[PDB]
RNA sequence: UAGGGACGGUCGGGGGCAUCAGUAUUCAAUUGUCAGAGGUGAAAUUCUUGGAUUUAUUGAAGACUAACUACUGCGAAAGCAUUUGCCAAGGACGUUUUCAUUAAUCAAGAACGAAAGUUAGGGGAUCGAAGAUGAUCAGAUACCGUCGUAGUCUUAA
């Protein structure tokens, strides 16, 4: 392949802006002892790729902070940040040097990297509560990854903290305590009390989790609650999926007849 | 000879808080906050409780020793009235009238500085 | 849109206190466009320090065709040029801060009155066609 | 001892030379004195020796930058009994754009001034809607009145819904 | 005294990023003091002797840029007011600089955003984010393929 200083040059001038390619050829000059010539590399990929394509500048400043988080240095990733700033839009930027950073392993520059997004992408929208919620589950501490982003959800707005709440307790289901998840989707269904669209995702995360007496039994209650029979007959069928997934024949035809008795009225 | 409390006097719409520290603030000498000397729930903010808590707020001012006041009148401020309310007057008036000699009036209501209400 | 240009005299003579030679204005134009200087800065720069009104009057012809006759052409004309390396400056501010909308509104501008000159040089044919914005 | 001071516009000095000394009677029967400054364009008022009522410089003050904020001297001279007193709202921060927020201003002036004369006689106030803001003299319930009218006509709805409402209240006060 | 481009000193609350400041508001901590304090035309829900309200010292949060602010400025319009720096840009003027008709008006198409979802009853046929399922890559909930909830439909606020 191409991965040298010679034939890497040579050999491009079919695709020069080849971005995966850039990065294999700058990743094998690092690989083999050129660290000057790889992050010329690096470089100048964005610069032999298109101008208005700006994917290629982004993928080849992530290239350039990925050979600076393994052979490289913090100074260089700042710069492939503010070139990651100078590829994209400047939230996108910090959350790549965030990732360059959980790639690097230094869990204060990672607290740093959310704490800088929570302010001001937090304020912004949700995106950083997200980004809080996976560094502080990374960390394995839930009571302040569900505070960060309660707090990131205060200074955002309220309209989609629903499906931040919902995102909350599918994390917290899927590597989190199942009891915080199972609060966390009553207050969902709380919020959205006219919605079933926080009563579905507890039912899947429950199922997902292999919580089959909780899912089941909420989603039956969700079935013969006040729903059409099209909503009765989709959460008790996905109700008597989990419940013959975990081997209940009878409860499995108990929602349909939960079913049945919510839809004729 | 004279020494001196502040007033702190609030003159809100619906109250009026006549509240007399000491020099620094951090001690607070007789608070006699207006909806407390009469209550019919309307005159809390009225010219006559206002010079009735003004007049026991001086009483128990010269049982401590207080003979002179630098007063400070605060309206409700923020993104709000920020004007005085009826017992603003009143309370420094009967502070003055009842033995109590007054200096330096002062706003210090909070302009709120760009304020948020978008 | 505003009334701002430059006044030529109804002179085309030498201005008569012009004691320079009309040879060493040709020799001092070619010194700064081979030492590598736009036809405009060759313009004004004679006219400052080694003052002459314009060249078309004290020279034979205008000094694009001086430049051309002595072997010394632009690849590319001169307002193309300004407004390709325009567009692609703005272009790689662009391809920077993503958000800066009214960037891209001038950019569609600069890109629109490319195109209008780029047109006219190849009706004329001054640079030829298959020349396609890069 | 105590002295303040406002500084006014310049096209008002022919009119506060004029009605200057009628408000040196109407202090000095407070024994409070005033200059006022031509050449800085100020005027200020200070508390003298024969002072025995503190509050009056406060009421002296509003007089005084109500004289600056272009309010006529019988009108303006009312502050000095108790009964009565200023009130300046803020609506430049309500709506962004200028059209609405002119619209929606001369919605609170009203056609031929007959919202504002209306709120006038129901609130018992003076108001003057003046650039992006509206200053208004009353008796405290008036100013509170003038508030709520003022600022819930910077949002949507229509301020004669409050004259409306203003009218209901006063003729269901009066059983 | 058509058009375009260069230059020069600039001009502007034009834009993008970063930085800095401001005092309110809200919350928390620490005191001091005690019985009430919101709010209203009155009241009430609410807050309250593990001390509220007020006062003082802080800290944190998200906004926002008071006056100055104008029949003023800038932007193609929607719109744009704290400082500083960077990134490009734009306009008027000055010009004895340059090119030489390079021009004017509007049928498709787009970036913009002032430009939206306030609470409730009801039908869900389709689609369907949220949730889950198999391979790609040191790393892939997108890619490919489906089950599937609100919503997508309606009516008043």
């Amino acid at each position: 392949a191409p991965e040298s200083v010679a034939d890497f040059e040579r050999l491009l001038i079919g695709n020069p802006n080849s971005s995966v390619v850039w990065m294999n050829y700058m990743a094998f000059q690092l690989q083999l002892s050129e660290i000057e010539k790889a992050r010329e590399l690096a470089e100048r990929a964005l610069k032999t790729i298109n101008f208005r394509e700006e994917a290629e500048k982004l993928n080849i400043w992530i290239a350039m902070l990925n050979l600076e988080n393994t052979f490289g240095t913090e100074e260089t990733l700042e710069e492939v940040f503010s070139r990651a700033c100078q590829y994209m839009d400047s939230y996108t930027i910090h959350t790549k040097l965030l990732g360059i950073y959980e790639i690097s392993e230094k869990f204060d520059k990672a607290a740093e990297l959310f704490k800088a997004t929570a302010k001001k992408f937090g304020g912004e929208k949700v995106s950083i509560w997200v980004s809080w919620g996976d560094f502080l589950i990374s960390h394995n501490e839930e009571q302040e990854a569900r505070t960060i982003l309660g707090n990131a959800l205060k200074a955002l707005p309220k309209r989609n903290h629903i499906e931040v709440v919902r995102k909350f307790a599918q994390l917290e289901f899927a590597k989190g305590d199942p009891e915080r998840g199972r609060s966390l989707f009553e207050g969902l269904v709380a919020d959205a009390p006219k919605r079933i669209d926080l009563w579905n995702v507890y039912v899947d995360q429950e199922v997902k989790a292999k919580d089959k007496k909780k899912v089941e039994d909420l989603f039956e209650r969700i079935i013969t609650k006040k729903i059409t029979r099209k909503q009765a007959k989709f959460f008790f069928n996905k109700w008597l999926q989990f419940e013959e997934s975990e081997g209940d024949e009878k409860t499995i035809e108990y929602v349909k007849a939960k079913a049945t008795e919510y839809v004729a009225s | 000879s004279q020494v001196f409390g502040v007033a702190r006097i609030y003159a809100s719409f619906n109250d009026t808080f006549v509240h007399v520290t000491d020099l620094s603030g951090k001690e607070t000498i007789a608070r006699v906050t207006g909806g407390m000397k009469v209550k019919a729930d309307r005159d809390e903010s009225s010219p006559y409780a206002a010079m009735l808590a003004a007049q026991d707020v001086a009483a128990k001012c010269k049982e401590v020793g207080i003979t002179a006041v630098h007063v400070k009148i605060r309206a409700t401020g923020g993104t709000r009235t920020k004007t005085p309310g009826p017992g603003g007057q009143a309370a420094l008036r009967a502070l003055a009238r009842s033995g109590l000699r007054i200096g330096r009036i002062e706003d210090v209501t909070p302009v709120p500085s760009d304020s948020t209400r978008k | 849109k505003g009334i701002s240009s430059s006044a030529i005299p109804y002179s085309r003579n030498a201005p008569a206190w012009f004691k320079l030679s009309s040879e060493s204005v040709i020799e001092q134009i070619v010194k700064y466009a081979r030492k590598g200087l736009t036809p405009s800065q060759i313009g004004v720069l004679l006219r400052d320090a080694h003052g002459v009104t314009q060249a078309r009057v004290i020279t034979g012809n205008k000094i694009m065709r001086i430049l051309k006759s002595n072997g010394l052409a632009p690849e590319i004309p001169e307002d193309l040029y300004y407004l390709i390396k325009k567009a692609v400056s703005v272009r790689k501010h662009l391809e920077r801060n993503r958000k800066d909308k009214d960037a891209k509104f001038r950019l569609i501008l600069i890109e629109s009155r490319i195109h209008r000159l780029a047109r006219y040089y190849r009706t004329v044919a001054v640079l030829p066609p298959n020349w396609k914005y890069e | 001892e105590s002295s303040f001071m406002t500084l006014f516009p310049k096209y008002r000095e022919s009119y506060l030379k004029t009605i200057w000394n009628d408000v040196t009677r109407a202090l000095d029967k407070h024994n409070i004195a005033c200059v006022l400054d031509l050449v800085e364009g100020s005027m200020t008022v200070k508390t003298t020796r024969k002072t025995y009522d503190p509050a009056i410089i406060l009421k002296a003050r509003d007089l005084i930058k109500l004289l600056a904020r272009s309010v006529p001297f019988p009108q303006a001279v009312k502050i000095l009994q108790d009964d009565m007193a200023c009130d300046v709202i803020k609506i430049g921060n309500f709506v962004t754009n200028k059209e609405r927020f002119v619209k929606r201003r001369q919605r609170l002036v009203g056609p031929n001034g007959n919202t504002l004369k209306a709120l006038e006689l129901l609130t018992k106030c003076y108001i003057l809607v003046q650039g992006n803001t509206v200053s208004a003299m009353g008796p405290f319930k008036g100013l509170k009145e003038v508030r709520r009218v003022v600022e819930d006509c910077m949002k949507n709805i229509h301020p004669i819904y409050h004259i409306k409402e203003l009218m209901i209240k006063r003729e269901l006060a009066k059983r």
